[PDB]
DNA sequence: GCTAAGCGCACCTAATTTCCTGACGGCAATCCT
């Protein structure tokens, strides 16, 4: 059971993602340049979204000894935590370690602060770190860790740290040809001078594009990662949908306050993942009539009709919900009456997909 | 024998390393002598039997240039250094350009045919043989800079002049 | 090539008021103003009928608007990446030259219906340096042939060889 | 609590923001050319405005040594201050440091205490100067804009340690995009030589370029972040919000306004209070085409109202309500005709709008928040 | 204090501003074509007007060497003035000094010749020239329109240093935009040869272009900046404001007036005093359409009155009350037929409007401000 | 049932300066004992 999210999002002139030289990320698709948003940026923005504070439960840090020492008002233990981590496998203030926050706090306080042996305490810390995989952000993003076998003692064994990712995020590619733009900025000196020159001169780089975003969630793998607590899985799915719809990457948002909301979301329920980016292999050119979101939605609807009239299974019907704010942009403007449940409310969309998932309502699942 | 399929941080896999056992053999045991040099190299690391190869090099014994044959004695260092140089960047633990690592073997195989003329340095030298990388470099730079622009052409031209500067040991 | 040289000649024979109504039409299409469309019909339709090698509609409209705006004489061997590119030798190579180079670099990534504005700022840089001649015929047959990669390739390395002299 | 200000402002033919070549700043918002005002120009115009004069006190300069010498008086010590700053990690090129310093204006006195102190050495005075500079974040404009200060490590004394010199910005300004198809005109200016001479030509010939556009400006103020960055001064935060509203409405960027006196006030201000930042630029994805019987401003507000109603119906119907105030001058341009109940309050005065905003925030009279200023 | 002038002026079919081709200058406002008169055109017409003649101090000339030369002694132009101005940072391209030198006319020209008359050597007399040029600063039109002189540093010797030459402008002029959709029109002219030595040809044949429009003009004067720029001469600032108000109304742009006479006086002038600037150009976002019973000027003034009422009722009604004066010729056009008291005084004469403005500026009568310069 | 010649300008000038950031972060296994 795969939940598929295809979003069309038009953005104001902004620089959400940049490379080494401070340029917007660009990729070649269909032989032409397309503005790109990295999947890791979208995953971070979803994990640090306002619809995720009640659900965020994982920390990916190398400063683990700081976290373990922070739960101690007077019990100064930082060198011994660093030594037990260094013998655990990390070589230094360490490599990056991902696991839960309450787990590291409580369990590391009751394990490594205890005055006891040294090697088996490191084994206990390693078991605590590896087994702490009960966090839905860890369940979605996925994780595996490999410690340095040189600095680790021969008496420390590690269990399976491989968490299979239940979330696949594509890089948001533009539906049209990329338009890289240069912003010539100065920085005026607040005190006067005899020369009247700026304190600094630079060139920022920004681009405005209509991005196609693609997400895929494996329900069976998600409930395998988070174990039998399916209430938390439904809460994770609803929080993901709300965060993906209502959060933008935190790039240069202070200078480019581009917080536009997506004009179209297709949430489809199928056992095979479909990328609709092939709709936009031919770049979208503007015309006198209609706009870019309308043209992109028309191209996407053409490809959706072609895929449903092409790759189709009688044993597994394809079924999906179409989103538009107050039905502003319909999908099948000419003939493609495929979207059965055009939905004009985000909470209604979340309720519908949660009902298709099973006997879950959004208020009932907002308690795990 | 410096052969391993494992292209590491410090190693770049090119081809049979006929260049490696040249400084010691042409200095101490055998020296310069008219004949054919048959080299057998059984690359190994502990019990790992990696690869066995052989090569035949013509030779006349026309003296011996010391530092040039010493430079030729370790071509893998310059090859790895050319692989590790990135497109644009300064960091040194990067993989550099992995597409170069698939065209170094063909140019090395083309160079290795005239290994005798390389070794004795009659009309073949480091400069005359590393210009055999040119067409592969052009057609890799076409891939790495797939833009028809001025800056892409200039950066392609800077990619063209990349060649293994020799080193003293 | 026939059909293009006579197009340039008829554009050069246009009078001041006709160039004015083309100048006011700059920045938009020709479906919102009558006399722009009447002039495009008058300067295109008989030359389209007379020759099979007439230029494509939108590139011809773009060159007409740009010639009305800038009004440079037609001269052979004075294409854009020679004149700009010889202009690109007299600038400061670390800051100003990359900025003008990026201004010329932008031209390789537009389609035909927004192309007039980066061309306009490039021709404005040309006008600020007192450049009277431009290969209008050369510009329009390389602009109508924009669908291929080799044409942009020879464009680019023509800029390079103009830079390395 | 997050305060969003969405302004529709029709400006006269002007060049408010320009690049290095004098061209008006243009963007491609959806495949077509739009006239752009960068957020830095609007931020400077808001910061350097008469309505924001009282909430100043942030200085961003490379000439901090000049300020120290000016505050110290007739005691010289400029070279001593330069030596202290160079040891701190601010390398001087000729007379100014190599990096810009953002600091509170009131703490320069403290710096003049450290520099003029002849008992302390060079490393300890540098450490005290660094401590004062890192702690000088009590200005309202610094709290709005944020800060970064990373000194030169190579030319830094080893016995100099810096604390956290980073404050998060409590203001987000979007680039003002035009609602229609922008197109600039080339002004063929000439310069008149007043002497007759014999040429009878000109003094200078050049190409200015100008544009007229209807801009959509977006401002986002984080209330709790602004309170936190002012360490709990709620009256100061209310003063900043009110003076920011007055500055955003009443002040224009000062770019070539001597030649293009475009001082047009906004034709519509939608001030919304919500938890998450949302923006209505997607209303103008389709460019506004002017019809004869309507207006560009009227159609712009109509399209904005259509998108606002769509977003409110499909995105903003939960247990947490979104309250917005719509301001037009004497209710000249109302909201959407098809609904006529979109805004929670159709305020017809800027001062009344500011009073209603402050009454929503925590309940704040303009008089008792005007009496609390930082300078 | 800011003095603000909004003018409604309907012009006859004419070409007052034109580009290189000769097409009348046009902008796009509200998505529609508008006739445009540029701000520097209005500024120079005001500067070179007969009413502003008494305060016209300044040159802004790139032939300053001849201005130094104008003594009876002819031994200081080709050698001395050219070399000193070259050392100062202004190169010569065939005996003109390239840079335009905006500076005070009478006293600074008088002081510059004593620098250029013998002794004291080079690289020190250039310092005196730079000192007298950077310190000119004292002229009404320089105070209104600002100043620059930034010389070239490559040719200039390192021994000559420059002070701050920037003078802040106290005057902001907007481009005069039309209140309706512009109609560009083409007059077809034929020049006829007087001598019939051949068949009935003409000579020269061509197109002239022209337009007719109702223009909205906007001027803003900063009183305190004007006071600071004239170094505290308050009477000079008041005289400058009064003469600017007179010259903005009584003087038209000097384009093709020999063949297109458009000496049409403004028939609506709104003068307001306020601490912050506004422009009532958003009234004409909707272009004025002429209905049968009325005229274009009346409808333009009605739209202006509607927008002025809306701005005043929607932006400020307390504290600063914004005092405004409305001038129409013999009250031919009332400022709106709706509820009155939009303007504090409906003045039917221009001189009385000048007197009322100067009275609100602080009680300056028109008679003794004329003696300032 | 619907005409036709001849006539369509070129000269002047196109500008100067100065400022252009810093530090931080760069992973490990496992492919013969």
């Amino acid at each position: 059971m795969l939940i598929e999210i295809h979003m069309i999002q038009n953005h104001s002139p902004a620089n959400l993602n940049r490379d080494d030289l401070g340029a917007p990320k660009t990729c070649y698709f269909g032989g032409v340049l397309r503005s790109r948003i990295s999947s890791q940026c979208i995953k971070r923005s979803i994990r640090t979204s306002n619809d995720f504070k009640a659900l965020l439960g994982g920390v990916r840090t190398r400063r683990l000894a700081d976290l373990i020492q922070q739960e101690a008002g007077e019990t100064e233990c930082w060198k011994k935590a660093q030594e037990i981590l260094n013998k655990c496998g990390f070589k230094n203030t360490k490599m990056l370690v991902f696991m839960s926050k309450d787990k590291i706090k409580d369990l590391a306080r009751i394990v490594l602060d205890n005055s006891l042996g040294l090697t088996e305490a490191a084994q206990q810390v390693a078991n605590v770190i590896a087994q702490a995989t009960l966090a839905p952000d860890i369940a979605l993003c996925g994780r595996m860790l490999e410690p340095n076998d040189k600095d680790k003692d021969k008496k420390v064994k590690w269990s399976n740290t491989t968490v299979e990712a239940a979330l696949q995020v594509a890089h948001a590619i533009s539906t049209h040809i990329a338009r890289p733009e240069i912003d010539y900025f100065v920085a005026a000196d607040d005190v006067p001078g005899e020369d009247a020159g700026a304190g600094h001169i630079g060139e920022s780089m920004f681009a405005s594009a209509c991005f196609y975003k693609y997400f895929s969630i494996d329900w069976e793998q998600l409930v395998k990662n988070l174990k039998g607590d399916t209430n938390l899985a439904a809460h994770t799915v609803g929080a993901f949908l709300l965060a993906a719809a209502k959060t933008n990457p935190s790039g240069k948002q202070n200078s480019f306050a581009a917080h536009n909301y997506p004009d179209g979301i297709l949430v489809e329920f199928k056992n095979s993942p479909i990328s609709y980016a092939n709709a936009f292999v031919r770049p979208v050119s503007v015309v006198k009539e209609s706009d870019l979101v309308e043209q992109s939605i028309g191209q996407l609807s053409n490809y959706v009709n072609d895929i449903r009239l092409g790759y189709y299974d009688e044993q597994s019907p394809v079924i999906g919900f179409w989103f538009s704010p107050n039905n502003r942009y319909p999908l099948g403007y000419k003939h493609s009456k495929l979207a059965s449940r055009n939905i004009g409310n985000l909470n209604e969309l979340v309720g519908a997909v949660l009902d298709y998932i099973g006997g879950f309502k959004w208020e009932e699942v907002q308690k795990s | 024998s410096k052969i391993k399929l494992m292209s590491n941080d410090r190693y770049t896999f090119a081809d049979r390393d006929w260049y490696s056992p040249l400084f010691s053999y042409l200095h101490a045991e055998g020296n310069s002598r008219q004949g054919k040099l048959w080299l057998v190299g059984f690359a190994s690391d502990k019990a790992k039997s990696i690869d066995i190869w052989d090569k035949i090099i013509e030779l006349e014994g026309t003296d011996t240039n010391d530092e040039l044959l010493a430079q030729l004695a370790n071509r893998a260092t310059a090859l790895n250094a050319m692989r590790k140089k990135p497109l644009r960047g300064d960091f040194k633990k990067s993989v550099g350009t992995p597409q170069i690592a698939d065209i170094i073997p063909h140019a090395e195989n083309r160079i290795a045919i005239n290994a005798g003329k390389m070794t004795e340095n009659r009309g073949y030298s480091w400069q005359d043989a590393d210009t055999e990388y040119g067409e592969l470099l052009t057609k890799v730079a076409y891939s790495l800079e797939p833009a028809q622009t001025v800056d892409a052409r200039l950066k392609r031209g800077n990619f063209i002049s990349r060649k293994p500067w020799p080193i003293i040991p | 090539n026939r059909g293009t040289v006579d197009f340039i000649a008829s554009l050069e024979n246009l009078k001041e008021g006709d160039l004015g109504i083309l100048r006011k039409l700059r920045g938009a299409r020709l479906d919102e103003k009558l006399p722009g469309f009447d002039l495009f019909s008058a300067l295109w339709w008989p030359l389209r009928q007379k020759n099979q090698r007439a230029p494509k509609r939108e590139v011809a409209w773009l060159i007409a608007k740009l010639f009305a705006e800038f009004r440079f004489e037609q001269r052979e061997g004075a294409t854009l990446p020679i004149l700009m590119g010889g202009i690109c030798r007299k600038l400061e190579p670390k800051k100003e030259l990359p900025r003008v180079l990026a201004r010329f670099d932008q031209l390789a990534s537009l389609d035909i219906m927004q192309m007039e504005e980066p061309l306009s700022v490039i021709m404005g840089i040309l006008r600020k340096h007192q450049q009277v001649c431009l290969d209008w015929v050369g510009l329009t047959d390389v602009l109508s042939f924009w669908e291929q990669e080799p044409v942009k390739r020879e464009w680019s390395d023509s800029f390079i060889k103009a830079y390395k002299i």
